[PDB]
């Protein structure tokens, strides 16, 4: 029943290897959204039939509400956690400039994101030593 | 590009301790398997999915992390009950040989499974408990000489056996040993 | 402290911090030393230029394998790095050079701020807000290693499992190799009484 | 930690050359080498030492546990003891292998060489199976192993260290 289109956001990233960044799926988040909001309000009712009704009969599919609501949530940020994992990836796999047909599978927010963590990373390597500190994100391996 | 898996930090799973990882996508998808369950109480405005309720002591199949919410101790809300091949019968068949069992077809989660379906105070806790350790204890050697290549068998048909756990750990064998091999070479 | 000694802490932190589940302790005196030799050689018959120039890599690589691998570790554990360094005693050493300290603290906004922006406020009043802390795993102390003693250590405590009374005690012998979980080891590692390997 | 990374470690190894050139007493951080001198012995890092082979400079001499003979007596002595016997270098398989891949034309034998060091390697890491095996069927909880080397150590270091943590959780899942 509920919390089946939640899943799929979830199996989509899973399915993708190599910390490979699918389209951002703008549509499934929403309805999941749109979910939590529609379960939220079927709760609010019910939890009010059972304050003015002595409905605590319906406290089981109250409960049975709640655990749905938590696990949309769930879902919903492991998968845009996992995501911002995937983008981090890119900055050290790709450099500064990412190339369009990566930033294209990226939502607006994530861009910022990446570009936030993109000013951060180059503050903490000009801060290592003297002159333009050290650039960590090369020598990846050990010397020939 | 094939060497960012080192900058990718996923979540692990943490389904074979005593909770799961939040955030584990492997997880999620572990504690959405379903798990046989009879409701103790009726569930008003809810039998579409299976004041239009759901009668009591029905037999309905819902996914752990469901089971895991609408249970308690008591059998206020659900009564769970054991998958089959977490019950006496199958850990008496895995006793005998550990490797002869597909655990992808009987998992893919079966340890990470097994080892939340304890959250349900079940009698055989201790019995689920042992089997699942017991049964990866038998199995281990077979992963270790497959993964490291020790006699040059086709690891195909033993992959497609594992469980989602195990297939992580036959590839860190595999990588650790590839990784030696190639510097080996050039 | 001899400029080789530099170069050999400086490698012996790389190794432990590889293997070390959780963030070690930060190591100002090394990092800013090893950068100041790396600065200082940058000031430059060929033959020993070339062959300067060769070690320099080999230190150049050292040092940028375990800031990398420390940065790793701030990220995938920011939440709990952070509690810990808010709540240490004055005067005990810290886990975080200020530097690292605030990019953990920037990693964090940015994050917080993404999922709040992105999805968060848009859930039902009373599920807008995750504490991190929680969601994000902590540093798994159990985790497995293998080390090398440097400096003999007696009564080791081992725990097999959950049971007290299977507990017992091992004496670790300088030159020894040993394979087991780090908790109980975790203050020789810090004191470099061991090494991780 | 890769294997690359073990060789590096191995590179510091002290290996002795015999250059065609001359040079004064360089100061490199980690310590003075040379001077050097045509025709005679001195002793180098092993990255040193590959390179300046490489530079047509030097002409590298085989350590004097890379023997046959010396060679086949350990090999037969690993495989008598049930635990790991010490090795001729804690970096014997990085020095084999740099050493024949770079100036095999200075190993006397080396053919030879090479089929030993593989056969100790794969006598030693048969007996890492069997051992790592016991560790896990008997449920230890520590085991000491005083004379695996960093690559052997390495290799199959994150496999069992990976599989004794999902052990312990299992172990520990209950109480």
């Amino acid at each position: 029943m509920f919390c089946e289109k939640a899943m799929e956001l979830i199996r989509e990233l899973h399915r993708a290897p190599e910390g490979q960044l699918p389209a951002f799926n703008e549509d499934g988040l929403r309805q999941v959204l749109e979910e939590m909001k529609a379960l939220y309000e079927q709760n609010q009712s019910d939890v009010n039939e059972a304050k003015s009704g002595g409905r605590s009969d319906l406290i089981p599919t109250i409960k049975f509400r709640h655990c749905s609501l938590l696990r949309n949530r769930r879902c919903t940020v492991a998968y845009l956690y996992d995501r911002l994992l995937r983008i981090r990836a890119l900055r050290w796999e790709y450099g500064s400039v990412l190339p369009n047909a990566l930033r294209f599978h990226m939502a607006a927010e994530e861009m910022e994101w990446f570009n936030n963590y993109k000013r951060s990373l180059a503050t903490y390597m000009r801060s290592l030593g003297g002159d333009e500190g050290l650039d960590i994100t090369q020598d990846m391996k050990p010397p020939k | 590009g094939p060497h960012m898996s080192e900058a990718y930090f996923r979540v692990e799973s943490g389904a074979l301790g005593p909770e799961e990882n939040f955030l584990s996508l492997d997880d999620i998808l572990m504690s959405h398997e379903k798990l046989p369950v009879r409701t103790e109480t009726a569930m008003p405005r809810l039998g579409a999915f299976f004041d239009n309720a759901v009668p009591q002591g029905s037999k309905l199949e819902l996914p752990l992390w469901l089971a895991k919410g609408l249970f308690d101790n008591k059998r206020r809300i659900l009564s769970v009950e054991l998958p089959k091949i977490y019950q006496e019968g199958w850990r008496t068949v895995f006793s005998a040989d550990p490797n002869v069992v597909d655990l992808h077809k009987m998992g893919p989660h079966f340890y990470g499974f097994g080892s939340q379906l304890l959250h349900f105070d079940s009698p055989e806790n201790a019995d689920i408990s042992q089997s699942l350790l017991q049964t990866f204890i038998g199995r281990f050697r077979r992963i270790m000489d497959s993964s490291q290549n020790a006699y040059n068998e086709d690891t195909s048909a033993l992959v497609a056996r594992l469980d989602e756990m195990e297939r992580g750990l036959f590839q860190t064998g595999q990588k650790g040993l590839n990784d030696f091999q190639c510097w080996e070479k050039g | 402290l001899t400029p080789a000694e530099l170069i050999e802490r400086l490698e012996q932190a790389w190794m432990n911090e590889k293997f070390a589940p959780e963030l070690l302790e930060s190591k100002p005196e090394i990092v800013e030393c090893v950068m100041e030799q790396l600065e200082h050689m940058e000031e430059n018959e060929d033959l020993k230029v070339s062959i300067h120039q060769m070690e320099m890599e080999r230190i150049r690589y050292v040092l940028s394998s375990y800031l990398r691998c420390r940065l790793m570790k701030i990220e995938k554990f920011f939440p709990h790095v952070l509690e810990k360094e808010k709540t240490r005693p004055e005067g005990e050493p810290s886990s975080l050079s200020p530097e690292e300290l605030a990019f953990a603290r920037e990693f964090m906004a940015n994050t917080e701020s993404y999922l709040k922006n992105v999805a968060l406020k848009h859930m039902p009043p009373n599920l807008q807000k995750v504490d991190l802390f929680r969601a994000v795993p902590k540093p798994d102390l159990d985790s497995y290693v293998f080390l090398r003693v440097r400096e003999r250590q007696e009564n080791i405590l081992v725990e097999p499992d959950t049971d007290e009374q299977r507990d017992y005690v091992i004496d670790l012998e300088k030159g020894s190799q040993h394979l087991i979980r780090y908790k109980t080891i975790a203050p020789l590692v810090a004191s470099g009484a061991v090494q991780l390997i | 930690m890769d294997a690359a990374e073990v060789e590096f470690l191995a590179e510091k190894e002290l290996v002795t050359i015999i250059p065609n050139f001359s040079l004064d007493k360089i100061y490199l951080i980690g310590g003075d080498l040379g001077p050097f001198n045509p025709g005679l012995p001195v002793e180098v890092p092993l990255w040193l030492a590959i390179n300046l082979k490489q530079r047509q400079k030097c002409r590298l001499l085989p350590p004097e546990w890379m023997d046959v003979e010396k060679l086949e007596k350990m090999r037969d002595h690993e495989r008598k003891e049930e635990t790991f016997t010490p090795m001729p270098s804690p970096y014997y398989m990085e020095l084999t292998k740099l050493l024949l891949n770079h100036a095999s034309d200075n190993i006397p034998k080396a053919d030879e060489i090479r089929t030993l060091v593989k056969d100790m390697w794969d006598t030693r890491i048969a007996k890492l199976r069997v051992s790592a095996d016991s560790f896990v069927r008997q449920q230890e909880a520590h085991a000491k192993l005083d004379n695996l080397t960093l690559m052997e150590i390495n290799t199959s270091g994150t496999f069992l260290t990976q599989a004794l943590n999902h052990m312990y959780k299992l172990r520990t899942n209950l109480q």
